[PDB]
């Protein structure tokens, strides 16, 4: 569900 | 968006995981802040300015646009039937990838403190 950049 | 950059890292540098790159330096990942811990920082960094400037184009989200983009045989390539924007976004996320794919990596400097060296 979640985030690099 | 980020899924398809997901799957961008996940082509350019196969015997790295992509979470690998979701929680590095004070870039890669966590929001930023502060000067990059090191080349694999400072790639992310450039990353996130990238996004900062697409952001300026009106109805351009970085992270929830949806671009037009193939990988194949080693190639990453961001493809004609792009607006702006999602042309924008892409190249981005291609830059980014092909950064990481050349960039050392620092166990050290994987989730590091941010509040304490940058928030």
């Amino acid at each position: 569900l979640a985030i690099y950049s | 968006n980020l899924y398809q950059f997901k799957n961008m890292i996940q082509c350019t540098v196969p015997s790295r995981s992509w979470a690998d790159f979701a929680d590095y330096g004070c870039y890669c990942g966590k929001g930023g802040s502060g000067t990059p811990v090191d080349d694999l920082d400072r790639c992310c960094q450039t990353h996130d300015n990238c996004y900062n400037e697409a952001e300026n184009i009106s109805g351009c989200r970085p992270y929830f646009k949806t671009y037009s983009y193939e990988c194949t045989q080693g190639t990453l390539t961001c493809k004609g039937d792009n607006n702006a924007c999602a042309a924008s976004v892409c190249d981005c996320d291609r830059l980014a990838a092909i950064c990481f794919a050349g960039a050392p990596y620092n166990d050290d400097n994987y989730n590091i403190d941010l509040k304490a060296r940058c928030n």
